[PDB]
């Protein structure tokens, strides 16, 4: 209830799209990888950016 | 060719004003069209210089609509009379094809300037 | 003797005019093309057979043919004066092809010709007809159009099911290469409508009077009115062209910074959801003379027909 409040107050009338709430306030991320070629382009190493 | 209304149309008669009930007897060469479902006028011509309103009578007589007009345009005509000036109007909301129809017929059947 | 080699250098203008005849002498050329007709006894959108035209392709420095034609048409003397007057009124628009009126004798009499310069081989109805009446048994026009504009190469069609949408979904990427041409054609159409309104000319716009570069011609069915009171009729044009606007994705350039396909994308904030003004700006930019009220939000519509129209 702090990140959600922080992004709610920035809205000009209190309404925000639902598709950007997990994108900016979630704490955990889950990735499903088909094969190794896709793996080495998305989550290579120990830290990645998304 | 895609052309603009070969078979033409017929007629122009009746009235006009500027503030609702200002239409007294007849102040408009209200032009054209008697459609197949009933008389539906297209173009308005005015020997006067400023009108915002008209009242065309039809069928029942009790049903005669107080039409809202639009800002006018002006031109001079090549009539045998000589110097003759009107101020053109169309009934508001008239789509482009209808104005093209009446303008083409007026320009190609009768002479203007 | 003379004639062919004198008509050639008379059609040859004053700019560079490296011309070559399209298998003719002084006679006309016959082709099979698509038109949009309405003349009180016939109507429709079909493929008729053109009859009165002589075409000269243009060369360049290394003597290899290019996509430029000088398509002269032969018609009536009254039509000569009418078209000359309308063109003289409309010649300053940058969206109007360059006309050239001259007179030349084929016999003891003198007949008039009208020559148009630097057109393409196909028009925009040819493209619309090819895409809206698809038949894999014979689609030569579509293949020619695709290969002459660097959308693909001639060996792309050696594949089978190259046209299918479920198999080979790469045909979408192949088709999406004409969107910029379509967008430039739309902009030139808006320019032409503005010029017609300012000059006081009344006429109806069809797809077969515009080539694939956007230029306009054929003012044979227009009339004249007082300046500032012109009115173009653009119903059939937009209505028939509409299904092609999404197949080729013509509005892709509108997601870039300056409507330029070489700059990065626009970065909207994630909290914006209205976009009610961008829709109006797009409508005013690409559909200015479409005369029917447009509601960005379908909650203000009057009935189901208006809902369909605005959706
Ligand atoms: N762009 C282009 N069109 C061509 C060519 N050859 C034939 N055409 C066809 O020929 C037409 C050339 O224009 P016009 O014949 O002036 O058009 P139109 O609408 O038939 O003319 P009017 O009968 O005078 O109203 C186009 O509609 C094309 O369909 C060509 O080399 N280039
Ligand atoms: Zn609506």
């Amino acid at each position: 209830n702090d990140a959600l409040n922080n992004i709610i107050n920035n809205a000009r009338d209190g309404c925000v799209p639902l598709n950007i709430i997990p994108l900016t306030t979630a704490a955990k991320l889950m990735v499903v990888i088909p094969d190794y070629n896709t793996y080495k382009n998305t989550c290579d190493g120990t830290t990645f950016t998304y | 060719n895609n052309e603009l209304s070969p078979v033409a149309l017929r007629q122009m008669s009746c009235a006009a004003g500027t503030t609702q009930t200002a239409c007294t007897d007849d102040n408009a060469l209200a032009y054209y069209n008697t459609t197949k479902g009933g008389r539906f006028v297209l173009a308005l011509l005015s020997d006067l210089q400023d009108l915002k309103w008209a009242r065309f009578p039809k069928s029942d007589g009790t049903g005669t609509i107080y039409t809202e007009l639009e800002p006018p345009c002006r031109f001079v005509t090549d009539t045998p009379k000589g110097p003759k000036v009107k101020y053109l109007y169309f009934i508001k909301g008239l789509n482009n094809l209808n104005r093209g129809m009446v303008l083409g017929s007026l320009a190609a059947t009768v002479r203007l300037q | 003797s003379a004639d062919a080699q004198s008509f050639l250098n008379r059609v040859c203008g004053v700019s560079a005019a490296r011309l070559t005849p399209c298998g003719t002498g002084t006679s006309t050329d016959v082709v099979y093309r698509a038109f949009d007709i309405y003349n009180d006894k016939v109507a429709g959108f079909a493929k008729f057979l053109k009859t009165n035209c002589c075409r000269f392709q243009e060369k360049d420095e290394d003597d290899n043919l290019i996509d430029s034609y000088f398509v002269v048409k032969r018609h009536t003397f009254s039509n000569y004066q009418h078209e000359e007057t309308i063109y003289n009124l409309l010649k300053d628009c940058p969206a109007v092809a360059k006309h050239d009126f001259f007179k030349f004798r084929i016999d003891g009499d003198m007949v008039p010709h009208i020559s148009r310069q630097r057109l393409t081989k196909y028009t925009m109805a040819d493209l619309v007809y090819a895409l809206r009446h698809f038949d894999e048994g014979n689609c030569d026009t579509l293949k020619e159009i695709l290969v002459t504009y660097n959308c693909c190469d001639d060996d792309y069609f050696n594949k089978k099911d190259w046209y299918d949408f479920v198999e080979n979904p790469d045909i979408l990427r192949v088709y999406a290469n004409l969107g910029e041409r379509v967008r430039q054609a739309l902009l030139k159409t808006v320019q032409f409508c503005d010029a017609m309104r300012n000059a006081g000319i009344v006429g109806v716009l069809t797809l077969d009077n515009q080539d694939l570069n956007g230029n306009w011609y054929d003012f044979g069915d227009f009339i004249q009115t007082t300046p500032g009171s012109g009115v173009p009729v653009v119903d059939s044009y937009y209505s028939l062209l509409m299904p092609i606007l999404t197949l080729t994705r013509a509005l892709t350039a509108e997601s870039h910074v300056d409507t330029d396909l070489t700059k990065p994308y626009i970065k909207w904030d994630l909290l914006k959801y209205d976009f009610t003004e961008e829709r109006l700006k797009l409508f005013d930019r690409y559909f200015k003379y479409w005369d029917q009220t447009y509601h960005p939000n379908c909650v203000n519509c009057l009935d189901d027909r208006c809902i369909l129209h605005c959706a």
